[PDB]
């Protein structure tokens, strides 16, 4: 529950009407119907995924939302589909090369919802009895609407020994492997040891004596490569990012028999989203690899962001727009955000101040929503803070135009900071 | 008599059986619910077969 409130918390979703019709404001949102259009359009498309391999660029000037529109795509897409966010100096890896960095995030952002019968036996343990040769027992479960005595074996007993079940436990085993999974109790243990002092669970499900076809239905992303890359996989798939794993019998074949599971009705495929912030970033080689990547069946919706008009691409000399080269700026499709204005700016802005739970007069809303069109969005958000931290420290209310003005010049801007720069301190 | 004979055409002794087949000297753990749905608990019981265990 304790989590900070971040840059983009305030959005919590792209505000979409029932025919796709952009909102005024709504879900954290503000202006930029165009883009936000854009946006639900591409959430569509990807909630769809009978389509793979499409790219969509997020251009427009620094302050436009860019980020902010991704995030709320992401959160509009809610869980249950993986959403993959990254920046584009992340594939620089010391242990793997661009390619495989790109091939691990591509894969990262698929999911297969892999079905699986269980049979589970629950209820309450009225008799455990165990006769230990130091090979015979019995277990007597008991249900709300009736109850069952089952011989245990020798290995099933020796399983109940494990992990301790005492009467009146709530316990789940699976009949197909026999794991003691222990949910609770039921009663209290005697009243007379004076210890092990627990909380009574409620009592189990009327046929929960055998329950024949529980479906679990086992949801994991097509990263599971790091399972048979070698032989001890956790360690992998936990923090070791050397897996430079051979491409060969591993990605073909994993795809094979994804295939086959999809076919035979075992698992289902769901394409994710893979977001990488500041694209630019991406080497020519990147780019290149992102050109033929975008190609396969098992490909994510890249979603990419860029800051820049006719810039280098890193890794050469020639310049393109976007800092991307022609090939892949020309397979994708961009999406440009117009600025806020004046309007959408000072919404934005009460917004904000809405999230953090800071409250302004109205003189402070509109010389605040001028120094934001002046100076930047972000920067007016600094300055929320910074004012409500001033008011709360000199014990008022609100935060007053007095409050604001003062964190104005307590807090510099870049282009008053460049101003002041001006004695060349160092070169 | 006759009838039964002819439809017996046990567990117990089974059980009685694996009994046979224990050394001796065997411990049961054993723990059933008692009363103080009802209210009740759980009771723990370990017998011992002989003296030596
Ligand atoms: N439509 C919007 N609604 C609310 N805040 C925005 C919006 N657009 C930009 N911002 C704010 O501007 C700052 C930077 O803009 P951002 O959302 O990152 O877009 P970009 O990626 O173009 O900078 C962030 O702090 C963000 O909160």
């Amino acid at each position: 529950r304790i989590e900070r409130i971040g840059a983009h918390s305030h959005i919590r979703g792209l505000g979409l009407d029932d025919a796709l019709e952009p909102r005024q404001a709504s879900q954290g949102m503000v202006g930029q119907l165009a883009a936000r259009r854009a946006a639900g359009v591409v959430l569509e498309m990807i909630r769809e995924g009978k389509i793979a391999g499409r790219a969509v660029l997020i251009a427009g000037q620094p302050g436009t939302g860019k980020t902010a529109i991704a995030m709320g795509m992401a959160q509009a897409l809610g869980p249950d589909t993986p959403f993959t966010a990254i920046a584009g100096s992340e594939i620089f890896s010391l242990e793997m090369s661009k390619t495989e960095a790109l091939t691990q995030a591509f894969r990262r952002s698929i999911g297969v919802r892999i079905k699986e019968e269980t049979e589970i036996i629950e209820g309450e343990v009225v008799e455990i009895q165990i006769d230990r040769p130091a090979k015979v027992g019995k277990l007597t479960l008991k249900t709300t609407e009736m109850e069952t005595i089952y011989d245990l074996g020798t290995k099933m007993i020796e399983s109940l020994t494990k992990d301790k079940v005492q009467a009146g436990d709530v316990i789940t085993i699976d009949k197909a492997t026999g794991k003691i999974s222990k949910l609770g109790r039921s009663f209290t243990r005697a009243r007379d040891y004076d210890a092990m002092g627990s909380q009574t669970k409620f009592v189990q499900c009327p046929d929960g004596e055998l329950q024949k076809r529980k479906e679990v239905v086992h949801t994991v992303s097509l990263h599971e490569i790091d399972v048979i890359n070698s032989r001890t996989q956790g360690f992998l798939a936990l923090f070791s990012g050397d897996t430079g794993e051979i491409k060969s019998e591993v990605r073909e074949q994993i795809n094979a028999k994804v295939a086959e599971w999809r076919e035979e009705g075992k698992a289902e495929i769901i394409p994710g989203v893979l977001f990488i912030d500041e694209v630019h970033m991406l080497d020519i080689e990147s780019f290149s690899f992102l050109n033929r990547a975008l190609e396969s069946d098992m490909a994510p919706v890249l979603i990419m962001a860029t800051n820049r008009g006719i810039t280098r691409i890193r890794g050469t000399s020639y310049q393109s727009p976007h800092g991307i080269p022609i090939d892949l700026l020309d397979r994708l499709l961009i999406v440009s955000t117009t600025p806020y204005s004046e309007k959408d700016t000072k919404q934005i802005l009460r917004i904000r101040c809405e999230e953090e739970d800071v409250e302004m007069s109205e003189d402070a809303y509109t010389v605040l929503t001028r120094i934001g069109l002046e100076t930047s969005l972000r920067y007016a958000i600094q300055l929320i803070t910074a004012a409500s931290l001033v008011c709360r420290k000199r014990k008022g209310t609100e935060v007053q135009v007095d409050d604001i003005k003062r964190v104005y010049s307590l807090f510099l801007d870049e282009s008053r900071s460049t101003q002041y720069m001006k004695e060349y301190q160092d070169a | 008599n006759l009838r039964s004979l002819e439809t017996y055409e046990a567990d117990k002794k089974k059980q009685v059986h694996k009994k046979r087949k224990c050394p001796g000297p065997i411990i049961t753990y054993h723990s059933v619910t008692v009363p103080l749905p009802p209210a009740r608990c759980s009771r723990t019981f370990i017998t011992f077969s002989d003296d030596a265990t």
